């Protein structure tokens, strides 16, 4: 449950047990939980992103979309459980939703490799983006994964090609694609479904070309000194926006998305609607050109 | 000038590892082969015209060391080196990684330069070949490095709908980011003998399943049997072979050996 | 009129297996459901308009028995039955196999009629749904049967480049020829609960590896885990679900439950 | 070596051991081997098709094509050895060659499942037909397989979908496709690469929707009575041609293709050249239309 430094907020949760009007001392609860979050360090942020009570793909699927039919398999090997995808409506408008599904409990986490997919997962992810296009449908993805599952079968089964083939095929997609990092944007295993027209990122989510711990123990010969790496690379929401890297930063409730998923859904569901509409004034031809263009610009050369 | 072999020890005269293209004549073991040299050993004579040379990096994040770790031991801008030219009188673009440069790490310049090769090969309307050697993306440029994957791969897409043959040559080693991007999106994926190719390094991979990694795991010979590679061509033969294949894909007349 | 259940024995009143669509209410076990009836239980009311009814077989090879094994126990032309119509006011073609007819064996008529459904759904410009149940291709028509695969699959191709949704519903059982053709080329592959689907029958498959066949092997639940099936929908729910999905693929308004 | 009823021809081979001019008694050898083959029964034919000394894919590859580079793998699982494919020239003209490779010896046969491919083989087969198209290249396939490998992994890996997906994709192929049954045209596992514009069949090769033995033990409750099935279904070369099923019947040397592969190559290599040229007077648009048309006609309805 409750994160680390949220302790005093957790302790202040001792209100339910409770003149009789003092019940509104929680005004101070609202503060504190306000000042505590005002000065959070890079490393501290990634912890919220990885927060144990943070909403996952399916949560928003149930909180913001209706008539969601989850499609399974890649047609050739299996149905990766680290990837959730299917056809649903977004205020009537059918959409193709694809995302990393971690899992609250340690058991679900196991059943879904903590959201790290195997090559057969990206192959499924793409099959769906492809079905979207086929039926002039929009594609909405939710990124939240520690990264692509590193393993033997993964390699033996083309974890590289799988990812690559997606980066290629996604760019040529002929419909709008809004990508939101709702949690942990890990490596290219996250990028394998992050090549979109609009690329929003929630206030406390992160994104990096490698996990902090790794980068840490590689350029600092120290594991624990990961926080140092986190602030070095620039894995935080704004740190990125200041570089044309992400389009918009969707904000979370007071003290984190976990503190109120129904409001977070609101904010997000809204943002999607925004992008997914100021994008229909574009012709397929233009859309793709816009994307390709935005794609070549990434970087400084 | 008498160098020793990596895995064999057979002393060898430098001038020898020349017409034998940095390859062990007694062990056939392929060795470190310069990025600018490779391009030479491929493209014909004189035809070499460098592209994207007017491209140099810069630290935009103020990383640890960075500006200092970033040119005296390679006399090059970035890990990749694009070069226009010809193969047996055939117009063809090329590009190769300098694994000496930090690890042939992909980042900004690497991606830009690559894109060039594609842009060049696109209007010229000619084949593209890329020799790959890297250990991942340049962490020093963070998400900028990452994005390169999506870009280089996005361009390769134009290349393909155009009908132009792109051959990726994976050389020991090609891992992570590049491995999982344009380095695996070739029309023909060709690996040099006993190469080490994969997405995750054996290192991390190992300390995961916490066991023994299968024999050969991630070597040209292993991969070719998991169908990730079209074929495994030796270096000396590489030149003509590339021309041979490419020649057929392009409908042009077979090169004159 | 009091029938017994296949795998359960729970006696049941015929009129009951009606609003429960030939399904066991105590075991949920789906049972033999007529080709003409299915089409009814799907398409709305009255809208049913049969297609390719002006199609009847014929022995062109003089096979053993043949002309005699080939209509009194099904009152139908061939294993497949195409039918135009609507789903929740949505124009949509349908088609279903009569496993009672020799085994829903695919052959000439079966392929022709199917193609019809595609032709019809093509100009009308509406979705196509097909319920499949077969044991292979009609040997009695030899290579004619085989070719059907290449044809039906070739047509389905037009269907797709047109952008029209085709949903294949694999029902117990769907094997060999059909299984390995249009019965697996659906935009959405949907299998009824505990169905038996595969290319080779367990029979032959077994006497090959000469061992024990894994548990579940070839059942909706097995397949769905090998990613060969998009989802497994129960019969009663099938009607609306199909409309639900189809409705989204077609951008039309959701059906009114 | 030598087949069954070829015995007297085998016995007559006792000439090498051998007036001195009698060495031309082999005029009678040429006959006999002429009369023996003149009246061969359906079942007898299938035996030649399955003949142990019959030329396989690679044989023609080496006998009629040059500059043959064999491509490997499907990019996702493995490199099926029951399928051979690659880029070569046919009198200068580059072509994409794909075919079933059985193998002379019992060891090679094992290494290549007696030419029965696994779903990963058709996936490779298609990847190559696709590379052909991409580079405005012709596709030439050689059919010779007992059928698609029936197994657990085969099923678990989509033997059905694999085959189907090919029948679909092959029809839409935008280049000429000449298909020749050089041996045993077995089921849809052979059909998985037999959807062509021109579909020739060698004089002694066969083709069926199911093997005789099977069909036998299914509609005759008898295995051995397969020959009966063979004549029933119509698995022989002409038996088919008499039904617009195959385009042309390429003839074999005197007494079988095994009796002289260099001549068979000649005949075949010729036939290909024929079709593969009276097909270039067609526009892609027309080509495909021609094919689709020829495809709908199969059958009698
Ligand atoms: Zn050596
Ligand atoms: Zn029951």
């Amino acid at each position: 449950n409750f994160l680390d430094f949220e302790q005093p907020i957790a302790e202040l949760e001792a209100k339910i047990d409770s003149d009789e009007e003092v019940h509104r001392l929680r005004e101070k609860s609202v503060e504190l939980t306000r000042k505590i979050f005002a000065d959070l360090g890079a490393w501290q942020i990634a912890q919220l992103a990885r927060h144990p009570q943070r909403p996952y793909t399916l949560d928003y699927v149930r909180l913001a979309f209706d008539e969601f039919d989850e499609l399974a398999g890649d047609r050739a090997y299996a149905d990766d459980k680290a990837i959730v995808g299917g056809i649903a409506r977004l205020d009537g408008r059918p959409v193709m939703i694809i995302g990393h599904q971690k899992g609250r409990e340690t058991k679900e986490k196991i059943r879904r490799n903590f959201g790290m997919p195997a090559p057969e997962g990206y192959r499924k992810a793409l099959r769906l983006m492809q079905m979207a296009e086929r039926f002039k449908m929009p594609i909405i993805t939710f990124i939240d994964t520690p990264g692509a599952y590193p393993g033997v079968g993964a390699e033996e089964r083309g974890q590289s090609e799988a990812i690559a083939r997606n980066l290629r095929e996604m760019s040529r997609l002929g419909v709008p694609v809004v990508c939101t990092v709702i949690g942990e944007g890990g490596s290219g295993g996250a990028l394998a479904i992050g090549v979109g027209d609009k690329v929003n990122m929630l206030q406390y989510s992160t994104y990096s070309v490698i996990s902090p711990e790794g980068c840490a123990s590689i350029l600092w010969k120290s594991a624990d000194k990961a926080p140092l790496a986190a602030e070095a690379m620039g894995i935080i929401r704004p740190r990125l926006k200041e570089l044309k890297l992400i389009d918009s930063i969707i904000p979370e409730p007071l003290g984190g998305a976990h503190r109120n998923p129904e409001a977070m859904a609101a904010s997000l569901k809204a943002q999607l609607l925004a992008d997914l509409a100021d994008l229909d004034v574009l012709s397929t031809e233009d859309l793709k050109n816009r994307r390709y263009q935005r794609l070549m610009s990434y970087g400084y050369a | 000038v008498w160098t020793k072999c990596d895995s064999c020890g057979q002393v060898l005269y430098r001038a020898e590892l020349e017409r034998n293209l940095e390859v062990c004549p007694k062990c056939d073991h392929h060795m470190r082969m310069t990025a600018r040299n490779r391009l030479h050993s491929l493209l014909d004579e004189g035809s070499l015209v460098e592209l994207g040379s007017e491209l140099e990096p810069k630290d935009v994040l103020k990383f640890r060391d960075s500006k200092k770790y970033k040119q005296k031991e390679t006399g090059e801008k970035d890990a990749l080196v694009v070069m226009k030219g010809t193969l047996y009188g055939m117009p063809v673009v090329a590009a190769a990684f300098e694994f000496a440069f930090m690890g042939g790490s992909m980042g900004s310049v690497v991606g830009a330069r690559f894109v060039r090769a594609v842009e060049q090969a696109l209007e010229d309307n000619c084949p593209l070949i890329c020799f790959s050697a890297s250990g991942g993306a340049r962490m020093q440029e963070a998400l900028m490095s990452l994005m390169q994957m999506a870009k280089t791969s996005a361009a390769l897409a134009k290349m393909q709908e155009r009908g132009l043959p792109y051959i990726s040559v994976l050389t020991d080693p090609t891992m992570g980011g590049v491995s999982a991007s344009f380095a695996m999106l070739g029309d023909l994926n060709i690996a040099e003998p006993k190469a080490l190719i994969g997405f995750a390094g054996p290192r991390v991979i190992e300390q995961t399943v916490r066991e023994k990694l299968p024999p050969g795991f991630q070597r040209s010979e292993f991969l070719i049997e998991k169908g990730a590679i079209d074929m495994i061509v030796r270096r000396p033969e590489m030149r003509l072979k590339l021309a041979s294949i490419l020649a057929k894909l392009m409908n042009l007349p077979a090169p004159n050996p």
